[PDB]
């Protein structure tokens, strides 16, 4: 029950974190302000433009108000202003965490590919409905402590509610676990899924480069019937044989001739055999296991040509491959029956081997592209970042603090800081989504430049 | 911030200088 002296707040901490809250906020102002112009001017831009408001909304509501109460030690407005900015702030946060998945997902569905503005409405009406509790859940109580007489605005402990006393007391686990881990695991999931799709569509050109892409029946370098990416319908020298071998291996045959999206699919399932046979295969699993995404592609290439078997014939190679000697195996491969017939497309895998790069097959344009979404993902990253010190400060105190432990006033004191630390993370996160942007989409960033 | 109880003073004092979240 006794204490040491919780107003904490040392005069020396108000200086510094007014100050860093004073940088974040013009920066946070003018940095998601001339981005919203950018936008207003010139799909993923509404998405961005969104993140830009929620930004904007967070950090004029969330950082002048506790700089006044760091600095004033007091709330001087009424109920109504006690009940409206904590609404307003888990509104424009709401906003900002569904923009990021909004924004994540889009990029998955864009390279997925081979209703927005609806998903804005549903955005902004689902962060206010979830932001409702908030403006119940807040008082404005008084108390005589100490030698003064108080007039607090905190979340009430008693509600009239069984439902607002259950948020009461349990509100930054529903923070942390919706507002936090769910847009992390989300993002992840997507993110993954993003690069797992990025990966089979540069396998694809790989091999439409060195196999070929033809819409109808046609005759190998070998001389068999072949469609699609390399995809064997038959070894038969009949080409009745092949044509009714075709019709029957796609289920609904358009007379023998196809389009590019139902190769693709076709694609997929030779890929997926590939990568079956690797793994069933002893001699080609554990060399797989150790590559990279890029030099598995260039294996399940050669698998493509010469079939398991053949592959597993390049003892020397594998082995070297999978001691990582890729300009040893560069060498040795070019040695091979497989160089001399094929030179082209060996060539081309050898290069892919030697260098762990696209390359050799995919152009600038796409590359570029794919780099950009993939490391635009980072807003995630220091979405982490930011409000993990804000989140983990809450989450000390309903795990450390102890009514009875009278050394605890000690650890309120420690609070208060962490507190107003977190409160500028989180604002900083909102005024670094313009200057993230504008240093990796490079577009952005000539956009940015033109102003001054 | 929010408290277990408003007999908690030291909790609620904490509340008074704590930021508005």
């Amino acid at each position: 029950p006794p204490c040491q002296g919780p107003i904490e707040i040392k005069e020396t901490f108000k200086y510094i974190n007014t100050v860093v809250s004073c940088l974040v906020f013009v920066l946070g102002i003018i940095g998601n302000s001339t981005l919203l112009y950018i936008i207003y001017k010139n799909g993923p831009n509404i998405l961005i433009a969104s993140l830009a408001l929620g930004d904007l909304l967070h950090i004029v509501i969330a950082i002048p108000i506790n700089v006044y109460k760091l600095l004033a030690e007091d709330w001087p407005f009424g109920a109504e202003m006690c009940k409206l900015v904590p609404f307003i702030q888990k509104a424009s946060v709401g906003i900002t965490v569904l923009s990021l998945c909004a924004l994540s997902i889009d990029r998955y569905r864009a390279v997925a590919s081979w209703w927005t503005a609806v998903e804005i409405v549903l955005i902004w009406v689902v962060s206010v409905v979830l932001a409702v509790p908030e403006a119940i859940g807040f008082d404005i109580i008084t108390m005589d402590y100490k030698g003064s007489y108080l007039r607090i605005c905190l979340l009430h402990p008693v509600q009239k509610t069984a439902f607002m006393q259950f948020y009461a007391t349990a509100k930054d686990w529903w923070l942390f676990s919706f507002y936090f881990c769910l847009p992390l695991a989300i993002t992840a999931f997507f993110y993954t899924l993003m690069t797992c799709e990025m990966l089979r569509k540069n396998i694809f050109e790989m091999l439409r480069i060195d196999e070929g892409l033809r819409l109808k029946i046609y005759k190998d370098t070998e001389g068999y019937y072949t469609i699609g990416i390399g995809h064997l319908l038959t070894k038969s020298p009949s080409l009745n044989a092949a044509k009714s071998e075709l019709d029957k291996a796609i289920g609904r045959n358009t007379n023998g001739v196809i389009t590019k999206d139902e190769a693709e699919k076709l694609f997929n399932q030779d890929v997926d055999a590939a990568v079956r046979g690797i793994l069933r295969n002893a001699k080609l699993k554990p060399v797989y296991d150790s590559l990279d995404a890029v030099r598995r592609a260039a294996l399940i290439n050669m698998v493509f040509q010469m079939g398991e078997t053949g592959v597993a014939g390049f003892t020397n190679s594998l082995r070297m491959l999978q001691q990582k000697r890729w300009d040893e195996a560069a060498v040795n491969l070019a040695k091979s029956r497989w160089y001399n017939q094929t030179p082209n497309r060996a060539k081309r895998v050898i290069t892919t081997f030697r260098t762990g790069t696209w390359d050799a097959y995919l152009n600038d344009h796409l590359k570029q592209r794919r780099e950009v979404a993939k490391t635009v993902f980072c807003l995630v990253l220091v979405f982490a970042l930011c409000w993990l010190p804000l989140h983990l400060a809450r989450i000390l105190k309903l795990t450390l603090y102890n009514q009875n432990d009278p050394n605890r006033c000690e650890l309120l004191s420690f609070l208060l800081v962490l507190d107003y630390i977190g409160i500028n993370m989180a604002s900083l996160n909102s005024c670094a989504n313009p200057i993230a942007l504008y240093l990796v989409s490079k577009r952005f960033k000539n956009a940015f430049k033109s102003a001054l | 911030c929010s408290c277990s109880s408003l007999m908690d003073k030291e909790c609620v004092y904490f509340c008074h200088l704590d930021i508005i979240w």
